Parts: C-alpha cells; sequence; structure tokens
C-alpha cells in the first residue's frame, strides 16, 4: 500500500462486462459517475493503481 | 436622433430576448450547465436535485 | 489472521481515476459504432456527447 | 517483461568503510525484492528478502534500502569475509523474463 503502483491506460477500448470473473466478490462503490452507464462513455486519461 | 423612440422599442425587445437566450448557459450552482452532461455524469438520486 | 473475520484478511483494491471529457477521447466504452446519417432527425452520440 | 541491471560491477574499500550496491528496475517492482550472496565454490545464500527484512543467521551489518524502482544494499562494516558476488531478484513477475536475477557485483576487500 505504501509503494502503490501507478498504471497508464490509453489508446484502447475499456469494457466492464469482463470485470466479474477476474475479481469475484468485488465492490465497485465509487463517486463522481453513475456506474450503470459506464458502457456509453469516453475517457481522456485513465490511471490504475 | 429624430427616430429615437421606435429604435428604442426595437432595441429593448431585441436585447431582452438576447439576455433571455444567453442566460440559458448559466450554471446555477450545478456541476455542469448541460442537462445531458448531468444525466451521463451522475446516478439519478442526485440527478433529481441537480 | 485468516481465523478472524474479513477485517483481518487480505483485500486487493484497485483504484481507477478518470478525467471524463468528450473531445480528446482515447479510452471509450465497449459499445459499437454505426455509420452516420445526414439531413435527418436523429439522436446521436459523439464520444459520449448525446 | 521485467529487466534489471546491477551496479557497480565491482567495489574495493578497506576494512573500515561501507560498501553499497545499486539494483535498479526498468519499472517499479514495489517492495518485492531479495538480495543473494554466493561464496566461491558455494551456492548463493539469501541475505535480504523483501528488500528490508534481514534473513536468518545473517549479521546486522547489511542494510537494504529503497522501494519501487531504485534499491540499495549497504554494508555498514566489512571484515574481509563478505568478499563475494551479490545479486538482486525481482521476485515480482516472471511470466516472460529472461533472468529473475540481475547482474553480478563482486566485492573485493584489501586487508
Amino acid at each position: 500500500v505504501y509503494a502503490w503502483n501507478r498504471k497508464r491506460i490509453s489508446n484502447c477500448v475499456a469494457d466492464y462486462s469482463v470485470l466479474y470473473n477476474l475479481a469475484p466478490f468485488f465492490t465497485f462503490k465509487c463517486y463522481g459517475v453513475s456506474p450503470t452507464k459506464l458502457n456509453d462513455l469516453c475517457f481522456t486519461n485513465v490511471y490504475a493503481d | 436622433s429624430a427616430l429615437g423612440k421606435l429604435q428604442d422599442v426595437v432595441n429593448h425587445n431585441a436585447q431582452a430576448l438576447n439576455t433571455l437566450v444567453k442566460q440559458l448557459s448559466s450554471k446555477f450552482g450545478a456541476i455542469s450547465s448541460v442537462l445531458n452532461d448531468i444525466f451521463s455524469r451522475l446516478d439519478p438520486p442526485e440527478a433529481e436535485v441537480q | 489472521r485468516p481465523t478472524y473475520g474479513v477485517g483481518h484478511q487480505p483485500y486487493r483494491v484497485v483504484v481507477l481515476s478518470f478525467e471524463l471529457l468528450h473531445a480528446p477521447a482515447t479510452v471509450c466504452g465497449p459499445k459499437k459504432s454505426t455509420n452516420l446519417v445526414k439531413n435527418k432527425c436523429v439522436n446521436f452520440n459523439f464520444n459520449g456527447l448525446k | 517483461d521485467i529487466v534489471m541491471t546491477q551496479t557497480p560491477a565491482s567495489v574495493s574499500e578497506p576494512v573500515g568503510g561501507t560498501v553499497t550496491i545499486k539494483c535498479q528496475a526498468s519499472e517499479s517492482i514495489s517492495n518485492w525484492l531479495a538480495w543473494y550472496q554466493q561464496k566461491p565454490g558455494q551456492p548463493p545464500k539469501l541475505l535480504i528478502y523483501a528488500a528490508f527484512t534481514l534473513a536468518s543467521g545473517v549479521p546486522s551489518r547489511f542494510k537494504g534500502s529503497g522501494s519501487g524502482t531504485q534499491f540499495t544494499l549497504t554494508i555498514n562494516g566489512v571484515e574481509c569475509a563478505d568478499a563475494a558476488t551479490y545479486y538482486c531478484q525481482q521476485t515480482y513477475s516472471s511470466r516472460d523474463v529472461d533472468n529473475v536475477f540481475g547482474g553480478g557485483t563482486e566485492v573485493v576487500v584489501k586487508g
């Protein structure tokens, strides 16, 4: 946690329908956007930690 | 300046209409002034209040 | 300590940060694309702008 | 996918000094790290694992420092008994990796 990684995501298509088997028992509680319609969105810069 | 009154009437109407149409871009304290943007940015429960 | 509850268990947390602007888009959703039609009343969606 | 280099190639310093070794990564490997020492005609032995924790039976003179990309292995005092080669292991991701271990660094102690 102290040495958290940082990843850049760009020049690719992002899909959330696959994020079930890889991380079972997940919890996507989050802020600033409705998760229900993340399918129809575009992102300028995505960072994964 | 002889025809000031009719010109004043026309200018008054034009500028009132222009102010009305321009005020549509006011934020009114929202995150965005475009309701489409609000719909694709938030879950409904806060979308109603925005 | 796996004997105790989930509060003493390893949790893997992944945090995503966006910017969410519709113009310099490079990471978009998995929805397909359709050919455009001109001179017709249509409900479009350009890079998330509906 | 993960490639490292180990520097310096060799060090030399009298008995009272401190010898330090750099292990740098192409991309960050977090704490995941291990330091190994082999005497000539002897298999390597683990000295520092997780880049900070001392191994078992190892004297408290070898210090590992740094996290993420840059890591340093520092010895407070030499006794002409640590003159050997040291390696650093990624121990983080070895899916398609040419060598988990890094380059060789031989320590020379002139007493």
